[PDB]
Formats: C-alpha cells, structure tokens, sequence
C-alpha cells in the first residue's frame, strides 16, 4: 500500500540563513524532514503528529504550505489550521508530492522566557520576509520574517528592520522588492501602506534593504538590483582542450552578457597564455564534441554559444592553444608545394603562411620546416613549374595573393646547386634538358639545367648526366640523345663527340623564342 | 596551310553543331548554346582540344551564314531559325552582318492537342471568332534588301531583329493613364413616359419627406428589386442597367428612386472576352428620378450548384438548360480598382430596411466609417489636452502599449546620424578602357515605436478636438541607426531593436500599422519561437543611450485552431520550391505533382518522401483520369475527383512568348499549350484554392490577351479571382525578379489578399502596377516603398561560406564557420554539425578564369577596369594584348593620343573589316567593338556588390550573358550552386540532384520559397476565417 502515502518534506527557518541566491533558499542545499503519510489522513492529525514528534505544543507552530506562483517563484501560502484542519493532504495539494511546508515556530530561547506564537489574522495580517544586502561583502543576510497588518505603514517597520539587522536606529535605508529573478523594484514612497506599496501583495514576498550610505558607491554592486542582475546572468562553463582526448577541462564562472574579447581574455588568464594564442570551438551540442570553429571577430554573446544546451546539461566549450596569433592563424593559406632536398629528391609539403605575406615569408617557413645542405649555400628559392616545365622563378618580395591559383601550377623550393652560380661565359653554357618517349611531344620526367663546355668529350657530358640521374647502369645504354629546336630534332652520335655552342644557341640576338634544348629518349 | 585547313574544318563542324542544336529546340538561351558548344566532343580526325566561347565568337560569321542559308531555302510560316533568342544574342555581341552568299550545299513532329475539357474548349472556341479581325520599314542597306524580287527572298533580317526587340520590349511603361474614374458618372437622358402612378399606400413612413412605396406604374408594373435599362446621353457608351433598390415619394422633389448599377462584362477587365449577356455587381449606386426609366429587363442570379465540387468534366450543353443564353444574369461581385472578383456580399438587411436596402449604400457606409480614424475611450482630462486609452483606424485597434509603425520621416534621432574622394586618372596604356566608365536608393525601413499615451488637444470652446489625434512615442533605435552605423547590422537579428528614452510626437494619421514589440527575457519561450510565431513581432533586449553612446539595461517600466492541412497538387513543381514554401506556411501537404524533367522529379522525391511524382506529360494523366483509370502505366494511384484540395503551379510560356497581338498561328499553338491543360485540371478537380504563377510579362502577354482569356475561363468556371504582380525581393530575398500571380478561390470560400511587403526595396524594381486595355490595375498592397524589415543584402546571403576556387566540385565540405547573418541563421537550422552540400561553381575556361582573376575588387567594377597586360594562361597558350588599329569619332583619342577604335565599323557607314579582329585576348575584342551601340555593355564581367543584390534570376551563370553580374564579390569565381540557392532563400538542408548544370537550372527555375511562404500565410488566413 505504498501508493496511498506521500512524502511531506518539512523545512525549518535555519535553512533560510545564509542563502545567497533567489527566493529563500537553494533547493539543493536544504535538509528536509520527510514523512511517509496516508493520503486519507487529516491535516489536524498531521499537525498533532508534527508537534509531538519534534517537541513543541501544537499551538506554538504554524504550517505554511510551499506553493508555486505564476511568475515562477515558489513562496509560502496560507493554510487555515482550524477551518481546513480536517481535509486530507492529497486533496489540499491538488495532486502534488513531495509536498514541502515551512514550519514557523517560536525561538526556544525566546519561548523559555514565556513568549508564545503571535496571533495571525488571515484577512488583515501578512507575513513579510526580510533580507539584508551588504554591498561591501556583496552578500545576503537572512533577517527572518514578520507578521504585520496589511494597512501598516513602512515607516513604522523601519526601526524594527534597523534593529533587526543590527543597524543604529534611524538609519536611512534603501528598500527594494524582489519581484522575481531579473525584477528588483525600488520602493519610492515610505509613507504608503503595504497594500499600496506592493502590487498584488501576497505572503512570502521578499523586501531587500540596505544602508543609504555614500560608501556603497565604492562597491562594484552598490545596490541589490545590480547584484540580483549579475546573479541572473552568471553561468559556469566547462572549457576543454580538443587535442587532449577526453580532457575533463576546467570550469570558469562568467556572465551571459559577454562578448568574444572578454571570454578569450578570461580563458587566457586562467590558462596563463596570450588571448591571441587561443582558438575556440562551439560545441556540436546534441553530441559532445568540437563543432564549427569560431572566428576572432564574432559579434555574438555567450548565450548564443550555449543556446542549444539544455539548462540541466553541463555547458562545454572546446579550445586549443596556438603557436601563432589568432589573426595570422585565421589568415593562413593552405600552400601545397614540393621541397627539394640535398639528394635532389621531391617531397610533398603543406605550409600555412599568412595570406598577406611575401615569398620571403614562405621560404622562411620552409626553412624552419626542412634541413639544408651539409655545407651548401643555405639559401632557398621558389620555382614555378607547369607541365613539367619551369615557367618562372619568384622573387622573394612577390605577394602571395598573385600566385597562380591553377591546379597545374606546382611550386618547388630548392637550394641553388654549386656548379651553376659562376660558370665560364664564353665557354660554358647552361642548357635545358628534359626526357621524352618516342616523339618529342610526349615529354616527361624532371627537367634540369646541364653545363656544357666547348669542344667537349660528349661522354663526359653523359657521365655528368649519369651523376645526376644515377640509376642502374645498363638502361643508360637505351638513351637516344637528340638536339631539339622548334620541334625538329637531330640525333647526336654519342661516340662522334660532336659538341659546340653553335648547336645550342638560337639565331643572332634571339631570346623571346624557345632556345635549343637537349632531348633524351627512353622508356619509364 | 595546315592551320587554315584545320580552321575550315572547325568552322564546318561548329556550323553542323549549331544547326543540329537549333533543330533540337528553338527556345534555348545563350548559356545553353555555350554549354552545347563546350560539351561537344571534338572529332578524332581533326587535331583540336575542345570548343570554347572563343571558337564560336571567331566562327560567328560562318555559323550565322550557314544558319540563315538553311532557313533561306525552305520558307514556311514557322519562325525562322535565326531568330532564336540565343542566336539573336550572339548577333548582338559580334558585329556580324546578315544576308550574304548562302546556298553553298550544292543540291543538298505534330501539332498535338491539349486534353481540354468541354467547357474550357467551349470558351476558347467561343473567343476564336474575334482573333481573325485584322514605321519600321526595311533597312534597304543590306544585300538581301537590294536583291530584286513582300518577296520571301527580300525579308530583311535586321528589321526582323528589330521587330523581335519590339515584341520583347514593354510598350509602354508610362506611369499614367490615371486610375479609372467612377462609372455612369455622366448625365442620363430623360424619358417621356405617359403616366406614372403609385399602387397601394406608403409602405414605410419615415416621418421625413421620404415615403416608401412598393409598386410603380410606367405602363408596366415595377417593384423594388426589378431591373431597369436606362439610355444615358449618347457618349459612345451602351445602355446602362440598374436595379431599383428603393422607390419612394419625396415631399420636396418629384418622384424619386435609388438605382444600384450593374456593370457589363465588357466594361471590366474582361472586355470583349466576356459574354455579352453576363453582368457583375459593383459598389456604385445613386439617387435618380424615375423619369429616366426606359424599360424593364429580367436578370437571374446564377447561383453555383450545390454539388459544385462534382461539376467538373460534365458537358455544358447538358447543364445549359434552360432559357440560356436568352436573358441577362450575374454571379460575381466586381471591384475594378483591384481587379477583384468575389462572391456576392451576404449582407442581410435589417427589418426596418427591407424595402429601401442597397448593398452598395451599405458597403460605402461601412467603408467610409472604417477609413475614418476615430478615437474610442476617454481616460483622463487636463486643462490643455484630453487623454484616451485606445483608438482605431482602417479596421485595426490600437491601445497604449502596442508597437506602432511610423513613416521614415516621422521623427529624428538624437545621434548625429550620417557624418559626411577622387583617384588620379589611371594610365591609358595599362588601362585603355577606363574612360567608358563615365565621361534612387532603397529607403530606410519603417520607424518603430511604443505608444506612451494617446491624447487630443482641447479646442477654443474647451471641447476635445477629434479631427486629429496626437500620439507620443518612445523610439526604438534599430542596430543600423545607432552610432555604430550600418556595420552594426551585418550580424544582428533582423527583428532586433534597442530601447531608448527619447519621446516623439506624431499625428495619428501617420501611424501605418501595429507591430508587437516585446522583451526578450520575459518571453515564456526562446526568442526564436517568438520571432517565427507570427508577423510583425519585434523583440528588444537592452536599451541604448545616445548621450553616452552606451548600452544599458532597459528601465523596469519598459517591460510588459489548427485546421487540417490541405491535400495539394502542384503542377509543374520543378524542384519543389513552391511546395517547400507551402510546408513552411504549414497549410499544405503535397500528395501529387507533375513534372516532365527527370532531375526535378528526383529532387522532389528526395525532398518529399511522402509524395507521388509522375514523370509524364500532364495531358496523358489528365486523359487517363477522364477515361476513369485508377493506376497509371507504372501502377501509381492517380488522384480522383475530390482528393485534391489546393491546386498550385506555374507553366512555361515558351510557345507564346511574344507580346504583339494574337495571330492565327500563335493561337493555334496557344490553345494546346500547358496553361489550357492547367485550366482543364482546375475545371475537373474543382480545388478549394487555385494558384497560378508566371513571369511578369505574362500579365501583358499578347496585349494582356492570355490574362484576359484565363480570367474569362475561370469566371465561366464559377470561381472567384484576382491577379497582380509581386516583387520577390520584398519578402526576404536578395534578388530582383517580379512575378505575376493569379489567385482563385472556390465558391463559398474567402478570396485571399496579396501579402503585404516585408522588406524595403529599391523603388526602381517596385513597379507593381499593370496596364490592360489602357486601364491601370493595382493589387491590394497598401505598403509602397516601406516596410518593417531592412533589405536582405548579398553580404547577408553569402558571407560566411568557406572559400573555394574555380572548378571546385567537392559536394561535401565543412562549413568551417558559424552563421554570421540573420538570413544565414534562419537558413542553416538549430542543429549545428552538418556537412554543407552542393557548394560547387562552374569550371570555366582558363582564359576566362584569368580574365576574371584580373578584375579589381572595387564595388561595381566590370570589364571597363580590365588591364591590357599580356598574361600567362593555364593551358600554356599565349594571350596577346589588344591592338588599336582604327580611330573612332564619337569618343575621340586617348589623353596620350593612342587609338581608341578597334575595327573599321567605327567610321559611319563603313563595313566591318575582315581579318581586323582579335581573339584569345585578355581584354575581349567584341566589347570594345560594339560598346557604343549597347551602352558600353556596362555591368558585363562585373562583380556582385557586397551591399547590392542579384541582378535577376540565375539559371546558368556566365560572365558575358544577359543574366547580369555573376561574379563573386571577392573570390575569383562565379556564384556557386549553393550560392544560387542561397539567393532564392532555400533552406540549407534542402536537397538537389543531378550534375552542376542541372542543379543550377533547378535552383533558378523554382519560385523563392520565402515568396511561397508569404503567399502561404495569406491563404491560411482565409482558411481560418471560414471555420
């Protein structure tokens, strides 16, 4: 017969002291006295049972059923012990369980002296709750409750309030009504009755008061209004690093009314880093994990970042620490290129320079990224290659935004070889060399620049070629060597040693149109 | 000579491609021609890479001569093949002269029939009698004009092109033609009758000079409610007809009576199309003496049948019984101002007004009482002003504490508001085309305020003055209007407002409407639900102070059914944007839809899982449901009579695209077009609601003939109709595209209104008026160049999309960014971890890619800012600079004295010089070639402004096409498929199908769902009213 009982949770006034939040107390930080009670038991029987169990006379206690209001507050309401004493609790609660009730008793140290429970006229009396706001400590002090006639004037309660809060008498007080969270209304007229002063006056309403003192203007929350406002917007956010797997993160308390700059500064403070060295990620929010990245210029507030979390769920925010300032990190350009090492071998690399930078900065990143020659120059350069042909060299001052966005364009970075810096101008000539299978249109391989002397022993040039290529030896034999000019090609007899500059330069004074080049035929 | 032979082979091949493609269809646009050229596979024998736009531009002369030679041999009544719009645009770009040589070949499916029902067929055949009744002389300078024998071989192609332009241009878009005046306002002739006598006693004794009688004798018995013909003064107008709504004797004047006029069908928009025996009610009545009575005529109120939903498809001759067409008859109230056809008003006379009631008098009285701004309740009194608690105007009730609109000039802010260069003349060598650049704006939205009090000024006698009402308003600073200026409104919510403390005073007549302005914390739900809940809902979070230019918390004193969804048939849905808009309205569930095009059908299937889509012509299914079948050839269950509830769609107008007066061939095509089939569908199925949509020109097609005939057919059907045009951009879209809308309601329903504009827009594209038979028709829209919400700009449509380059084809990409604009927030959704889809733009030619890579990023920049620099290309070919070999008189020479002309045609009366052309040039040759004749082609190769809007609908973006600017503001790419869909307003979750071209076409064709929702809300307002 468990379904015929209900938990009645009794809360005492000692739980009201110390509460720093809205209404009287925090629902979590409260000790109840739970009673398993028969639904058909009368109210009078339960009042007798309570008075006997906790050790007070039944006429020394008052029962204040805890009732929720339309505004979302939860305040004590009136129950008539005599008239309603015989009705069952299950009909009185209107199908509620657990049913919390405030139990108002006389102070046993003020009751041993002979005082008893004051009488209360339901029609003409009211129960006021009194709180004291201290701006210096920014805190609330529960100052008990009072019975007072509805028609009584506030001014007659002022001395009571003063000496009930420990104030010197005739102290000027600023009075507010806490209507609900985010609604604190100042009481402008002290000469009006409670009925007139408080619209829709009920039992359980809370009036907050503070000293009227210039010193209050030194506090960051001089009055209870801004205090209750800041409390309304405070929220605890759990920040987690996306790199650390299942990082539990750390919790910081902030205000919803906050932009990106303040959040970033705060997190940077609690992380001992520069705010610019942090990138933040909004949560996915149905699943737990990093979502859309946030830009540095985001003009939204904290509520927007947390809006798809339920108020019960822990509100998480992902982030990662950066090695570069957030602006340059958001302006980085994915730059895929090829790195040429000391061994003349191609490597695929991806660099992230700032979009508004020059070639120098790209080469500097690549230098930080790679290793240089054993004792080579230590200076790098940027080639632009399309269709396996070098179409240009980029000067280190060139802007990164003018670089050939086409997919056919390959950017190479390479160390200048030792044997091409200073050559003999009227003797040695640098010739462009490329491969091709069968005809000369189907070119392939890695083209290169090769030095050529004057009247020179062609098998020296082919052992130089071999020094570059360096494959197994006896596929070299199938190389067919030809001299190509404007599409025509004449093959060169390898053992005849026919070499002289005249067969490699264009017509007199000719640059603009293709210069003669050396062609190699083989199969890849 | 190998390159020349290869070029000749390319010319022959492109001529074959163009001629066969023109055989395939005669309605393709320039972009479709481009697509056909590039997609064509080059032959194996000839060594060439692929056809590009340069190939067509350089073989234009040969391809055009071949195209005209094909059509010059066999001449028929069919339109010649070189007047296809794409080919005409190609002529308009490249200066090709027509009519030379030709005849070089050396001696070398059905009209169909739409399945119209009997009544629709009857209406069309009925008007067919009147279509048979029946400047820009030949140029004389072309070779064709000079040839001896108008003659079929002497047809001037130039004059044909000019006539095509005249048929395309609107003739004419004059403002006025003032609004039509009152009918019967002229005097009427007095009739000499023998004897006039009352019968019986005075029925009603009002106590004044008026004594109401029943029966009058003018050699014939006349009673109240009978119909009388009248002969007015002969002013080329036919006899008038009116019902004697009241007969009474006046002690002051002679024998008096009130006549409520009818209106003939010819006097309405219907004109000649209307049945001569048909009439309509109208809100025009007047007092007159019975001496002007001519004779008695009998009319009958042809009420719709009680089984009107089941009358579709039956033979009209079976229902023609009886005594028809013999006498006059009326069925629909008519309002000429808005061109509205309604069911007759069901106003019921009171008992004291049985025998003097006039529906026209009652309507005029209620209208004049409605327009008068009248204050309602007194609240408090002062020595100078008297206070009131509420007021009303135009059928709307305002109270103290309601958000209120105000015209932009109503009041001014305390902020200083707007606080007020020239570049040096650029190098004519680097920039040889800058000189051609040179040598209204959308208003600020409605001011919004909150009433503090309503009061009136006491007169000299002390009595309150109710002629005017003065209203005190607390102003709501929009994010734009605060000191942070317009950039403060790039990110903020479209609703968002700021509370202030400054007070303004306005006249009550200035108030233009009520909007609910509310707090954002006292809201019982999240602000998103409040914003999407209903119209004109604005929410303010925190107050703004102007003196300190700061943001504070608002002062405390500033704080405060579902009908079943209709089964829907969507004819010619396309991708289903209309259906999605209707679903957003939550009034319609599409259960069936028709679409011939396969990708559109697949897109609708993906977007609408619970719907049936038929991939066949609508005529086949219509004939099938006439014949009584239930399953099609594929077994799909076709809907039967009574299943469909709302019928919506928009048909193409390709077969009758002209504007000139009707022709026998044009009508022979039009009678079996798709619009007649749509009307037959509406006839048979008898929907509750009927929506027709098309392009703006559809209003003035064939001199408004299509609109008039459709309206006549619908009126014969017994529906209630209205029509107008709507500017899509006014309803939350960054596009200018006017759309003509025809609304229809079943008998007994309520005719929907046209939705009021929401977003302020540029007045240059707000011309919603319509001209028909030299009469001006304006829809019921009451907002002109104003509204609550700001414009929707292209920045608030594409800003946060991740950067992609030309040729990008990654269907699935990360967003890599949170939404930044309100429109984007509404488009994305409430769940945030998607994969953004279809963010793909066309992969164009490398030369064009470099061209648009070199265009500057300054706003409005176009081809006129193109530098003449030799630049390398992706394929490895060479792009030579543009050489000026001639001099033009109209423009003069450069400041450096360099030549400005490009061809011999710059000199007056000089033929274009062959081999003087250039190609594969970074700056185009055709643009400087023909700038002067087409206003410098200003805007071509231009970039969309970050603050502007799309020029027009985008079906296939292309830099040199007629769709206006198609370039992304910053990235070197054209607008992508997702970007095009973002323009129309499609939600990001919406799915598409097919390749990139098909996706672009489906995005372009569909109605913007924000427009469809805007219509969808209005229809629901009528569904709710009935129940």
């Amino acid at each position: 017969e468990a379904h015929l009982y209900m938990q009645v949770q009794i809360v005492a006034e000692d739980q009201f002291c110390g509460h720093q939040g809205n209404d009287m107390y925090d629902e979590e930080k409260v000790k109840y006295t739970v009673f398993k009670v028969l639904k058909n038991s009368s109210l009078a029987e339960f009042v007798q049972s309570l008075s006997q169990t906790m050790g007070f006379p039944q006429d020394q206690i008052r029962l204040w059923p805890m009732q929720a209001r339309s505004n979302g507050t939860k305040r004590p309401a009136m129950l008539d012990n005599e008239a309603d004493g015989n009705k069952t609790m299950i009909e009185l609660s209107d199908n509620e369980n657990p049913w919390t009730i405030f139990l108002e008793t006389v102070d046993p140290e003020l009751a041993a002296s002979g005082a008893t429970l004051p009488k209360f006229d339901k029609d003409h009396d009211v129960m006021l709750f009194l709180k004291m706001y201290d701006p210096k400590t920014r805190s609330l002090n529960y100052c008990g409750h009072i019975y007072t006639p509805i028609s009584c004037k506030i001014r007659d309660l002022l001395p009571v309030m003063c000496d009930r809060a420990g104030f010197i008498q005739d102290t000027s007080l600023i009075l507010y009504e806490e209507v609900k969270p985010n609604l604190t209304e100042r009481i402008q007229d002290y000469d009006v009755s409670l009925d007139k002063a408080l619209d829709e006056l009920m039992d359980g309403d809370i009036i907050v008061f503070q000293k009227d003192d210039p010193e209050n203007d030194n506090s960051e929350l001089p009055t209870a209004k801004e205090y209750f406002r800041d409390l309304y917007h405070r929220v605890d956010v759990i920040f987690c690093d996306k790199t650390i797997p299942n990082d539990p993160g750390f919790v910081v308390t902030l205000s919803n009314r906050m932009n990106y700059f303040q959040v970033a500064k705060t997190v940077a403070q609690r992380l001992n880093t520069d705010p610019m060295l942090l990138q933040f990620f909004k949560s996915q929010g149905y699943r737990d994990g990093p979502g859309n990245p946030l830009r540095h210029n985001y003009e939204g507030t904290l509520r927007d970042l947390l809006q798809f979390f339920k108020p019960r769920q822990p509100k998480k925010l992902y982030y990662q620490q950066l090695k570069m300032k957030i602006t340059d990190f958001e302006n980085r350009r994915s730059f895929k290129c090829i790195w040429l090492n000391s061994q003349f071998r191609e490597e695929e690399i991806t660099l992230y320079p700032d979009k508004h930078g020059c070639v120098r900065d790209l080469l500097e990143e690549c230098k930080k990224a790679v290793e240089l020659g054993e004792k080579a120059s230590g200076k790098l350069r940027l080639l632009e290659i399309v269709s396996y042909k070098i179409i240009g060299v980029h000067q280190e001052d060139e802007l990164l935004e003018c670089l050939s966005p086409a997919t056919s364009r390959t950017f190479r970075i390479e160390e200048i070889p030792l044997d091409q810096v200073d050559i003999d101008k009227e003797n040695e000539m640098l010739v462009t060399v490329a491969h091709f299978h069968k005809e000369v249109f189907g070119t392939f391989g890695i083209p290169f620049l090769l030095r050529i002397h004057q009247g020179e022993h062609f098998r020296e040039v082919m052992k130089r070629i071999q020094s570059l290529l360096d494959i197994q030896e006896k596929e070299f034999e199938k190389f067919k060597f030809a001299i190509v000019m404007m599409g025509r090609h004449q093959y060169i007899n390898e053992d005849e040693y026919e070499v002289n500059l005249k067969d490699f330069e264009p017509q007199p004074g000719n640059m603009s149109h293709p210069r003669p080049w050396l062609g190699l035929d083989h199969f890849n | 000579y190998a390159p020349i032979f290869g070029l000749m082979q390319e010319k022959i091949y492109i001529s074959k491609i163009v001629v066969e493609f023109l055989q395939s269809n005669s309605d393709s646009t320039y972009e479709d021609l481009i697509n056909k050229i590039e997609t064509t596979v080059p032959p194996s024998g000839l060594n060439l890479n692929r056809f590009t736009e340069d190939s067509l531009l350089r073989h234009a002369q040969f391809v055009v001569e071949q195209v005209e030679s094909y059509d010059e041999a066999g001449d028929s009544d069919e339109q010649p093949i070189f007047l296809t719009p794409c080919m005409r645009d190609l002529i308009k770009l490249a200066g090709v002269t027509l009519g030379q040589r030709r005849a070089q070949a050396r001696r070398q499916r059905g009209p169909t029939k739409a399945t119209t029902t009997k009544l629709v067929y009857q209406i069309f055949d009925t008007f067919f009698a009147e279509q048979i009744e029946k400047k820009r002389r030949r140029c004389g300078v072309c070779e064709v004009c000079q040839q001896p024998e108008a003659c079929q071989e002497r047809r001037c192609p130039n004059m044909a092109m000019k006539e095509a332009d005249d048929d395309e241009e609107v003739d004419d878009n004059i403002p006025e033609m003032p609004s039509p005046k009152k009918m019967h306002q002229g005097k009427k002739k007095k009739q000499n009758k023998n004897r006039i006598s009352w019968v019986g006693e005075a029925v009603k004794t009002d106590g004044k000079k008026s004594y109401y009688k029943k029966v009058c004798i003018d050699a014939e018995t006349l009673e109240v409610g009978d119909c009388v013909s009248v002969i007015p003064d002969d002013s080329s107008k036919p006899l008038y007809l009116a019902r004697v709504t009241a007969l009474w004797e006046d002690s002051s004047n002679g024998q008096m009576f009130h006549a409520h006029w009818f209106c003939a069908g010819t006097d309405t928009v219907l004109g000649a199309t209307s049945d001569p025996l048909e009439l309509f009610l109208v809100d025009e009545c007047e007092d007159m003496q019975l001496s002007y009575i001519h004779s008695k005529v009998k009319v009958i109120y042809k009420a719709p049948s009680e089984n009107w939903a089941m009358e579709g498809g039956m033979d009209p001759e079976s229902l023609l019984e009886g005594d028809d067409g013999k006498t006059y008859f009326y069925q629909l109230w008519y309002d000429q101002d808005y061109a509205r056809f309604e069911s007759p008003p069901k106003t019921q006379p009171t008992e004291d007004n049985k025998f003097k009631f006039c529906v026209s008098c009652a309507r005029l009285a209620e209208m004049r009482q409605k327009e008068i701004p009248r204050v309602l309740e007194q609240l408090e009194d002062l020595d100078s002003r008297v206070l009131y608690y509420s007021a009303t105007k135009n059928g709307i009730l305002y109270r103290v504490g309601d958000g209120v609109y105000l015209p932009p000039e109503a009041f001014t802010f305390n902020i200083k508001l707007s606080s007020p260069p020239r570049k040096e003349p650029v190098d004519e060598d680097l920039y040889p085309e800058h000189y051609r650049k040179y040598s209204l704006d959308a208003p600020e939205p409605y001011r919004i305020g909150r009433i503090k009090e309503i009061f009136c000024p006491k007169k000299s006698n002390g009595r309150p003055n109710e002629t005017d009402i003065k209203i005190r308003v607390n102003k709501f600073y929009r994010p734009e209007n605060t000191h942070k200026s317009t950039p403060a409104s790039y990110h903020a919510d479209i609703n968002l407002l700021y509370w202030s403390d400054e007070e303004a005073v306005v006249d009550f007549k200035a108030v233009q409407g009520r909007c609910t302005v509310e707090y954002g914390e006292d809201l019982p739900e999240c602000v998103q639900v409040y914003s999407m809940g209903g119209p004109n809902r604005f929410y303010f979070l925190e107050a703004y102070n102007a003196k300190s230019k700061s943001f504070e918390d608002p002062p405390n004193h500033a704080r405060s059914i579902k009908l079943p969804k209709l089964r829907t048939l969507d004819v010619f849905s396309g991708c289903g944007g209309l259906s999605e808009g209707f679903h957003q309205a939550g009034i319609s569930d599409t259960l069936w839809a028709i679409e011939m095009w396969d990708p559109a059908a697949q897109a609708f299937r993906l977007n609408n899982p619970g719907s049936t889509v038929f991939t066949e012509d609508c005529n086949i299914l219509l004939k099938l449901v006439m014949a009584g079948e239930t399953t099609n050839s594929r077994g799909q269950r076709l809907p039967q009579k009574g299943d469909v509830e709302m019928l919506c769609g928009g048909p193409p107008c390709q077969g009758f695209s002209g504007m000139n007066r009707f022709n026998s061939r044009t009508y022979s095509k039009f009678k079996n077009s798709l619009v007649v089939s749509f009307l037959s569908y509406c006839d048979y199925y008898r929907p509750r609601f009927f929506l027709l949509e098309n392009v703006r020109n559809f209003v003035s097609f064939k001199r408004s003939m299509v609109l008039k005939l459709t309206l006549r057919c619908l009126v014969r059907m017994g529906y209630q109709c209205t029509f107008g045009v709507l500017q899509a951009g006014q309803y939350g879209v960054a596009q200018t595209r006017r759309r003509a809308i025809i609304l229809a309601a079943a008998p007994g329903e309520k005719l929907p209104l046209f939705p009021e504009p929401l977003h302020v827009f540029a007045p240059r594209a707000c011309q919603l008026s319509v001209v028909v038979d030299d009469k001006k028709f304006v829809s019921n829209i009451t907002r002109l160049s104003s509204g609550p919400f700001r414009t929707i700009t292209v920045r608030d449509t594409m800003s946060d999309l991740p950067e992609v380059r030309n040729g990008a084809s990654a269907l699935e990409i990360s967003y890599n960014g949170e939404p930044q604009s309100w429109f984007q927030r509404q488009l994305r959704g409430a769940q945030y971890q998607p994969i953004l889809r279809d963010h793909i733009c066309k992969d164009m030619s490398a030369l064009v890619a470099a061209r648009m890579r070199h265009i500057p990023l300054a706003p409005g920049s176009d081809w006129r800012d193109l530098p003449n620099i030799e630049v390398r290309l992706s394929d490895g070919t060479m792009a030579r600079k543009l050489r000026y070999t001639h001099h033009d008189r109209k423009n003069g020479r450069s400041s450096s004295g360099a030549l400005r002309g490009v061809c011999s045609c710059v000199e007056a009366g000089k033929a274009c010089d062959p081999a003087a052309r250039q190609f594969n040039t970074l700056i185009p040759w055709c643009l400087p070639h023909t700038g002067n004749r087409h206003n410098h082609w200003a805007g071509l190769y231009g970039r969309l402004e970050w603050d502007g809007f799309f020029s027009t609908t985008v079906t296939n973006p292309e830099p040199m096409g007629k769709q206006g600017r198609v370039l992304h503001p910053e990235q070197h790419r054209v607008v992508s498929v997702r970007e095009c869909a973002r323009s129309q307003g499609f939600p990001d979750t919406y799915r598409l199908f097919g390749n990139i071209l098909d996706k672009h076409r489906q995005v372009g064709n569909a109605v913007p769902p924000p427009l469809a929702k805007a219509i969808g809300l209005e229809i629901k307002l009528c569904m709710l009213a009935k129940a």
